RNA sequence: UAUCCUUUGUUGCCAGCGGUCCGGCCGGGAACUCAAAGGAGACUGCCAGUGAUAACUGGAGGAAGGUGGGGAUGACGUCAAGUCAUCAUGGCCCUUACGACCAGGGCUACACACGUGCUACAAUGGCGACUACAAAGAGAAGCGACCUCGCGAGAGCAAGCGGACCUCAUAAAGUGCGUCGUAGUCCGGAUUGGAGUCUGCAACUCGACUCCAUGAAGUCGGAAUCGCUAGUAAUCGUGGAUCAGAAU
């Protein structure tokens, strides 16, 4: 049933059937089942109606989907725009060598391709 | 450093003459030396396969 | 009451024949419960077969070490030599089975240059 | 009978005789349930519809190979029958192993399937050269 | 009622010190409950005896160290006085 | 063609006092003049500072970074980059 | 490695008795197990058939029989087989250098083509829990109990032994119980993202392990092809030699 980004885990254990979000997993799953109070070997076709409220509004508390996404886009970003060989690691669309990648290497790259 | 060195100087500091501590000979590494040969473990082995060490052989097996 | 040890592979089931009905115990436990589901449970009693026990003789048994099958044929040897103590002419008959006899056959890593540390890898016809 | 204790060391699907004979015991129970006879008869007569009489060997005469029908022993008989109603039965798609086996050995007796198109196969091969039957070995 | 151990590598040289230790105590005092051998406890080496090639070789090395119990009992002042001073035995380490 | 097999060159004197500061921790940025020497574990988290010939330039050193020398984060010449210097 | 016997036993066991914090632990005694040495045993001798005979075939007796099961070991000679960087050796060829010391840069370059291998897809196989047995070795800065952090590796801390009295060790499997029967379902665990300990002067390319999350290929997989016959195959785990240290 809906809980979190928009998952939609059918016809599986109330454990793993929480095993499919990018958030949560395993322990996870037991530790939430537990503290709502959740049988682990009831289908999700099986749980009430009131089981899973009580399940949303629990794991609704958690950190998934875009923004955490974002942020690790930002932690790319920032050392990238810096003089980090790290981040020039990232783009690997500097020059992977010794001699000058800015123009004439067209022996080891071919025809020109477009920019 | 040539300052953390400063064992050299037969004159401690404050510290009681215990003070002098060791330092190697060869490196200066105050880590793990030999008291017999004033050397560090590092510079012991080194020094062992060169044969610079007399009557110093590698134990077999 | 007649002791018998009983030797195999790796396992030692002494043997404690007493005169009784005829059950026996395996590690506390009935036979049929121990050796539950295996078609060789009934080599164990078969040295008292021969003789013809059982429904005369009650036997105690305490096994350790090795597997079933290794306790299986050592339970045995152990009744078959406590048999003897029971009536020594007994041997002129169980003897002649073969009960009254370990086994070797002792597994033994896979020797190299070899395949079953008995077997030598054949030639490829000359 | 020796026979269900041969037939339960095949069945017998990696030997886990402790779980292995559930499944059989459980197969003969909800045989009786689906059909009205005995659990043992409807076993018995499973296997005597899978058992050649006849096979055929390949002899290179002197000129060419020449195929020469051969009685078989009953000691091959039992094996092949066995083997063969373990790997129909692995074959169905009912989600019961202990109904893969019930199912099997009743349309064992129904007869019909790839068992029996091997069998009509031998069959064919053989007479199709009731030349060579002077030769009857 | 004095037990002496005596523990070897060599099997020759206990043989002797042990035989010496008991036939000393058997005139002065009584005639020992006799020297016996006990088990022996061994380490053994497999290595190869070639250095190139033939991995089949490995021969068998032994060092073992038997002992001894003697067990000389009702001592007398006598009966240690033939001990304290005779030692010979050099390989083999006393135990009273 | 590098090589150091189990012989690292790190200067006796910047090598001696990176030690020294892992009593309790770390210490604030430190400042060597020899360059040869190679970065590793022991000066993890602090900061060097390599002299271009001038100055003394910090250098936070990074687990990625062991294994190469102090002199490679430390640039000699010095190019205005002659533009928005963007990223 | 088995049959049995003799000699010995601080390995073993109320087998037998007594005590028992009921752990052989103890008293105690050597039967049993085991350790070690020596010795005993098949030789086709006996029975039936065949044959000139050997010997073959069947059978009884027998623990095992026709070399019961296995190692090390590889001839007159072959390929002028491999190695003169294991060593030895005939000839030939170099002495400011094809000698020596030291710093730094690698052995881990591609648009493609090949050979040899590893990872790939459960339910005697395996997994989860519980629980009962082995032998041979190794350990000084090293093996690392125990505690604490982590579904972790391994840390921080730290006892003990120097070692048939401490540790590496948990033996794996078995045994008892449960799950499942082909639905990509906590089954299967690859791959990948994040965090993080460590051996190591270093581990981006080359690591081991695992916390956290993700979680595919599969439901026995194209042309072909390989090992195996009784405690054997397949499968799982452990130890050791080489070794400061990377041993699928």
């Amino acid at each position: 049933a809906r809980i979190a980004g928009i998952n939609i885990p059918d016809h599986k254990h109330a454990v793993i059937a929480l095993t499919s979000i990018y958030g949560v997993g395993k322990t996870r799953s037991k530790a939430i089942l537990a503290a709502a109070g959740i049988a682990e070997d009831v289908k999700i076709s099986e749980l009430s109606e009131g089981q899973i409220d009580t399940l949303r509004d629990e794991v609704a508390k958690f950190v998934v989907e875009g923004d955490l996404r974002r942020e690790i886009s930002m932690s790319i970003k920032r050392l990238m725009d810096l003089g980090c060989y790290r981040g020039l690691r990232h783009r690997r669309g500097l020059p992977v060598r010794g001699q000058r990648t800015k123009t004439n290497a067209r022996t080891r790259k071919g025809p020109r391709k477009p920019i | 450093r040539w300052n953390a060195v400063l064992k050299l100087q037969t004159l401690p500091r404050d510290s009681s003459p215990s003070r002098q501590r060791n330092r190697c000979r060869q490196t200066g590494r105050p880590h793990g030396f030999l008291r017999k040969f004033g050397l560090s473990r590092i510079k012991v082995r080194e020094a062992a396969m060169r044969g610079e060490i007399p009557g110093l052989k590698k134990a077999s097996w | 009451q007649y002791y018998g040890t009983g030797r195999r592979k790796s396992s030692a089931a002494r043997v404690f024949i007493k005169p009784g009905n005829g059950k026996i115990v395996i590690n506390q436990r009935s036979l049929e419960q121990y050796f539950g589901r295996e078609t060789a449970r009934m080599v164990v009693r078969q040295p008292l077969e021969l003789v013809d026990m059982v429904e005369k003789l009650d036997l105690y048994i305490t096994v350790k070490g090795g597997g079933i099958s290794g306790q299986a044929g050592a339970i045995r040897h152990g009744i078959t030599r406590a048999l003897m103590e029971y009536d020594e002419s007994l041997r002129s008959e169980l003897r002649k089975a073969g009960f009254v006899t370990r086994d070797a056959r002792q597994v033994e890593r896979k020797k190299v240059g070899l395949r079953k540390a008995r077997r030598r890898p054949q030639f490829s016809k000359r | 009978s020796e026979l269900l204790a041969k037939f339960v060391n095949i069945l017998m699907v990696d030997g886990k005789k402790s779980t292995a004979e559930s499944i059989v015991y459980s197969a003969l129970e909800t045989l009786a349930q689906r059909s009205g006879k005995s659990e043992l008869e409807a076993f018995e007569v499973a296997l005597e519809n899978v058992r050649p009489t006849v096979e055929v060997k390949s002899r290179r005469v002197g000129g060419s190979t020449y195929q020469v029908p051969v009685e078989v022993r009953p000691v091959r008989r039992n094996a092949l029958a066995m083997r063969w109603i373990v790997e129909a039965a692995r074959k169905r798609g009912d989600k019961s192993m202990a109904l893969r086996l019930a199912n099997e050995l009743s349309d064992a007796a129904e007869n019909k399937g790839t068992a029996v198109k091997k069998r009509e196969d031998v069959h064919r091969m053989a007479e199709a050269n009731k030349a060579f039957a002077h030769y009857r070995w | 009622r004095i037990r002496i151990r005596l523990k070897a590598f060599d099997h020759r040289l206990i043989d002797q010190a042990t035989a010496e230790i008991v036939e000393t105590a058997k005139r002065t005092g009584a005639q020992v409950r006799g020297p016996i051998p006990l088990p022996t406890r061994k380490e053994r080496f497999t290595v190869l005896i070639s250095p190139h090639v033939n991995k089949d070789a490995r021969d068998q090395y032994e060092i073992r160290t038997h002992l001894r119990l003697v067990d000389i009992v009702e001592p007398t002042e006598k009966t240690v006085d033939a001990l304290m001073r005779l030692d010979l035995a050099a390989g083999v380490d006393v135990q009273i | 063609p590098r090589s150091l097999k189990k012989g690292p060159f790190i200067d006796l004197h910047l090598l001696k006092k990176v030690e020294k500061a892992v009593e309790s921790g770390d210490k604030k940025p430190l400042r060597t003049w020899s360059r040869r020497s190679t970065i590793f574990p022991n000066m993890i988290g602090l900061t060097i500072a390599v002299h271009n010939g001038r100055q003394h330039v910090p250098v936070f050193v990074t687990d990625e970074m062991v294994g190469h020398k102090l002199g490679e984060f430390a640039p000699t010449r010095t190019y205005r980059g002659h533009a928005a210097d963007k990223k």
